[PDB]
RNA sequence: GAGCUGUAAGUAAGCUUUGAUCCAGAGAUUUCCGAAUGGGGAAACCCAGCAUGAGUUAUGUCAUGUUAUCGAUAUGUGAAUACAUAGCAUAUCAGAAGGCACACCCGGAGAACUGAAACAUCUUAGUACCCGGAGGAAGAGAAAGAAAAUUCGAUUCCCUUAGUAGCGGCGAGCGAAACGGGAAGAGCCCAAACCAACGUUGGGGUUGUAGGACACUCUAGUUACAAAGGACGACAUUAGACGAAUCAUCUGGAAAGAUGAAUCAAAGAAGGUAAUAAUCCUGUAGUCGAAAAUGUUGUCUCUCUUGAGUGGAUCCUGAGUACGACGGAGCACGUGAAAUUCCGUCGGAAUCUGGGAGGACCAUCUCCUAAGGCUAAAUACUCUCUAGUGACCGAUAGUGAACCAGUACCGUGAGGGAAAGGUGAAAAGCACCCCGGAAGGGGAGUGAAAUAGAACCUGAAACCGUGUGCU
RNA sequence: AAGCAGUAAAUGUGGAGCCGUAGCGAAAGCGAGUCUGAAUAGGGCGUUUAGUAUUUGGUCGUAGACCCGAAACCAGGUGAU
RNA sequence: GAGGGUAGCGGAGAAAUUCCAAUCGAACCUGGAGAUAGCUGGUUCUCUCCGAAAUAGCUUUAGGGCUAGCCUCAAGUGAUGA
RNA sequence: UGAGUAGCGAAAGACGGGUGAGAAUCCCGUCCACCGAUUGACUAAGGUUUCCAGAGGAAGGCUCGUCCGCUCUGGGUUAGU
RNA sequence: UAGGCCCAAGCGACUGUUUAUCAAAAACACAGGUCUCUGCUAAACCGUAAGGUGAUGUAUAGGGGCUGACGCCUGCCCGGU
RNA sequence: UCCUAAGGUAGCGAAAUUCCUUGUCGGGUAAGUUCCGACCCGCACGAAAGGCGUAACGAUUUGGGCACUGUCUCAACGAGAGACUCGGUGAAAUCAUAGUACCUGUGAAGAUGCAGGUUACCCGCGACAGGACGGAAAGACCCCGUGGAGCUUUACUGUAGCCUGAUAUUGAAAUUCGGCUUUCUAACCCGCACCACUUAUCGUGGUGGGAGACAGUGUCAGGCGGGCAGUUUGA
């Protein structure tokens, strides 16, 4: 029948108008006192999902 | 054959749950008490729940 | 309207134009077992009572009715125990039971393998299996609704909303509704106030723009709900009847083929006939037709029938109900901030200046009026009957079964389960002679053909034999 | 699309609905520009701004999913010849 | 010897994991059912062109998988390759 | 294919006369051999016509068969104790 | 047709029973000893309801554990369960 | 002198128990790792998962004797059935095709089939068992699979039962700091006696006794629970 999105995965992502995907960073829910304040400031911008991990999830977000 | 004369109260069926969710059958008894209540004949005993009891009820 | 006595041929004896056989409607007969029901029992068996009759000097034997249990109703009807009440006896009852299409529908109860790459919450799944109750459908159904417009107005089914909102060891996974577009489309009856009669039965009364009671002037048959028995013409189904048009030659065993002359068509769908037929046969298009039975509809008869606004002093509008706590379940929603609704236990309201809902909760606004009942249509399925269809099979295929198949056979039992089609157009199925005890064969005949002779259309390979060129 | 008409057709009719013409931001929101930020200061994603309907071929997902093969588990029955 | 009783989440056992229709560390039959199988085996006609790997990282991972490296096809830039 | 190979399921037969297409194997006779707390006579369970007579030799009989528990046709079971 | 006998040692008192189909034994049972539970709708067992066994019995009786004829005996320890 | 609750008593002991071990000494034999009798450095006996003995019994396990014998030195002869020849009838496991020699080498490291050499005219019948890693059973040993089943426990999570408290059924009086505690009868209970249905004491009803607001039963809560169930136990 139809083909169902993954939930867990369009919690996480949103849709460029190019066609990417747009996702948030790891590594910043807690123990700040042993990261420096270079890293914890560079943690706040967002990132692009790669090409590489693209050609495996590509088929679970078809309908976002 | 338990069931009550008067409401028709009798046993249900659910599940008994553990801390960790398990889950088993079980039922859910009526509080029938044998009683002989006034009928057209001889008052014969038959099974009434306590809820019956409440605010008079024949006895 | 001329043959017939089923496969099936055989002989024997018969019936039929005074209408056989055959086809359709309506009747009569209908052994025994089986719910099996007089009692018993290892189904298709045995043994009885009572009342009538046949036969006998009489007994013994026979025939026809009736005799289960439970349930509902009239009747006689001590008990223990004065009265009464269990029990008991007889009568009446198209009262019940069992089977069923392993399909569709409603309810009770309810797994596991599997997935999560292990597994316990979760998933498989409210699925398989079991039990009960039905109907031709069932279930639902006339707002204590959906919502936020200048509002709609019972229920069911399809399209979309949408894999969206959401749920989730937020993992695997689960997954909506309202709006809008369509199919189909009617709504109603009770309890209470109150009046008249001897607790009873009649009348009055059914709601949210607030209705009803009381007091004020007062008259459309819907037999599918809405109240329930019947006489009253047209069709449909169940046997059937008419129904156009072609001749000649050649090959051949046989012409429908080839070659020439024609004809019909509201009929050139199909099947057969000695090979390939619009004009040979059964048919086709189109018309005609019903003793009798059943179904569906319509026309009188027939049967019920009370209508709306103004006044609201006062009265009524469904109780151990709603709701709360504890333990569960169901809502797409795993207890989560969980509304909306169901079960068990324990508590437990209000009365129109009332009660409920708008996703914890309070206030304001908007919508509605729970705790009684009934209801066609659009929807689901096919054990079946009738008439048809296919870029579906063609005997190791198609149903397990084209043939005497749920059969041979196998098992104590539940249960498992095959193989097997084809002469010829027509039996015209080889009279007769020869070898032999017979099977089998060689001639002679039938036939277009017998290397088509029933172990019979065509007749491949493996494998088995006989005779021969080169070695 | 459902539905309706039509020979179980072709295609009429049907504009609820869907994709595209504009993005960015968690959201309120603004808009060829928006977010972050005191500050286009710098930086991120956009300003390409041609799609859309049917269909042949390749691959994927949900259904047993290229075929044959377990040791086992659960449910209802049959058996003490 | 004859007639009977106890049935599989069970029965019987002077006790051996012994027996319950030639089968028992849990009987047989029919269903869920085409259970699951990261494991063996198999997978049917012909030509033309190109042509590998047996490595790294992570892994309840080690004869399994995912991304990168190496092959092929289509489009683009074009001198950036040796 | 193995291959005209293994086997042919505990044991004493010989002769004469018949029948016959065909006789080690069928019928008749004589002699000899074996059992005899049983290889004898009844009979329950179980089987279900295997019982008798007249015919037959396709298949079954571990060889043959003119013969049979095999094939065809016709028969046979009688209770007040 | 019909016991071979003797002298010593281990294990089990004895007669019995057992792996149908590779184990018949020193294994199981047994007569005896001991501990413990049970006042009668007894305890214990099947269903885990009705109804039953125990038992138409009543502590010289009934259920469970260990040991195992007979003779001599059976020593120390209550931190731990 | 250290510790602990106690530090093994009587009996027995190279034992169905002893690794060293064929312990050491005697008996038996020409010769004794087995056997019998003693000794105790008991790896690791021991008193009801009993210790030490013990007539009778055993298709039990051991060691030594008399008698006997083809078991043997060391084999030979005879009888019968099969086997061998002939008449009748006539299967099976197995099998890629086969005109299927030896030696030394070589090869996926043990060749009828490859190299070099050496032997050998074609076809049968009776015998033997060296090879064809000979045939019958997808190795039961070993390892692997995030396969399965049975069993155990102070592995994790549950559960059938069994104890305990609150509350409903559940009532009337009266002492004491609505409650502990005492009497009573009407609820509820009796596999207690008698009567009736009724030839039955299963059941029901009645009447006497016993017990009594307890017990039994419903809902909620805490504890115990390998009796039973589903699973996990790394590379």
């Amino acid at each position: 029948p139809k083909m169902k999105t993954h939930r867990g995965a369009a919690k996480r992502v949103k849709r460029t108008a190019s066609g990417q995907l747009k996702r948030s960073r790891a590594f910043t829910s807690h123990l700040f006192a042993n990261k420096s304040t270079k890293q914890k400031r560079q943690l706040r911008k967002a990132r692009l999902v790669s090409k590489s991990d693209m050609k495996r999830v590509k088929q679970l977000l078809a309908y976002k | 054959g338990k069931q009550c004369f008067v409401t028709g109260r009798k046993a249900s069926t659910g599940n008994r749950r553990s801390h960790a969710l398990n889950s088993t059958k079980r039922r859910w008894n009526a509080n029938l008490q044998k009683v002989r209540i006034l009928v057209d004949g001889k008052p014969k005993k038959v099974w009434v729940s306590a809820r019956a009891l409440k605010s008079g009820k024949v006895t």
